């Protein structure tokens, strides 16, 4: 997250850390929401690669103990059926991880609130982009989880020539664009946490950002938006 | 466009999108 600030400490519960074998450790590639507790939303394209990935709920500082953690492998992996790693402008950009066990659910590990089907968001509305993503262009991961308000960019704008054109597509939400603060690598597989009606649901998951940088003006950071694939989500989890 | 998953690389060829590989050996 680029222009954001350090989260208060498990304020987003349902925020994870994707994780890859890397060695005899691991390393963070990107963000999800857990949405059942045994159960991970994410981008489809942090999956591309078949690696060994593994999901830290109750995460705050990737390289410190926390006492709030909890490690589970990523034992089952479904990605949309549309997606297409030859062309993330398509969209379809998500994906579901059955974990190895169920979580614990406390405090720091809580379920993702969703939003109903087929929601839209209207211009400017309040939300904020979470992860351990880098804080500037060809900078490092952020140590601690970092958030950063990124209102919306309707589809009309966003999808306006000066913007993104038809790269954006309805199944989309764009945030933020103001050449300052922005999703960045790291942070895919992410929350866009929207407010609406005093409550903070899940409406995106960071997918892409301009091939000129994170932060680019005119260029928000383009979310898979989650209300578009309400009915796949649940049949993922029913077909168990 | 260019993804924000955060991978090593050595080549730009391995990275996804318009995304280039770094000198540092990652993405972006
Ligand atoms: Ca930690």
């Amino acid at each position: 997250v680029v222009g954001g600030t350090e989260a208060q400490r498990n304020s987003w519960p349902s925020q994870i850390s994707l994780q890859y074998r890397s060695g005899s450790s691991w390393a963070h590639t990107c963000g999800g929401t857990l949405i059942r507790q045994n159960w991970v939303m994410t981008a489809a394209h942090c999956v591309d690669r078949e690696l060994t990935f593994r999901v830290v709920v109750g995460e705050h500082n990737l390289n410190q103990n926390d006492g709030t953690e909890q490690y589970v492998g990523v034992q089952k992996i479904v990605v949309h059926p549309y997606w297409n790693t030859d062309d993330v402008a398509a969209g379809y950009d998500i994906a579901l991880l059955r974990l190895a066990q169920s979580v614990t659910l406390n405090s720091y590990v809580q379920l993702g609130v969703l939003p109903r089907a087929g929601t839209i968001l209207a211009n400017n509305s309040p939300c904020y982009i979470t992860g351990w993503g880098l804080t500037r262009t060809n900078g490092q991961l952020a140590q601690t989880l970092q958030q950063a308000y990124l209102p919306t960019v309707d589809y009309a704008i966003c999808s306006s020539s000066s913007y993104w054109g038809s790269t954006v597509k309805n199944s989309m939400v764009c945030a933020g664009g103001d050449g300052v603060r922005s999703g960045c690598q790291g942070d895919s597989g992410g929350p866009l946490h929207c407010l609406v009606n005093g409550q903070y649901a899940v409406h995106g998951v960071t997918s892409f950002v301009s091939r000129l940088g994170c932060n680019v003006t005119r260029k928000p950071t383009v979310f898979t938006r989650v209300s578009a694939y309400i009915s796949w989500i649940n049949n993922v989890i029913a077909s168990n | 466009p260019c993804t924000l998953e955060y991978m090593r690389c050595k080549q730009d060829s391995d990275c996804l999108a318009g995304c280039v590989c770094g000198p540092n050996g990652f993405c972006g």
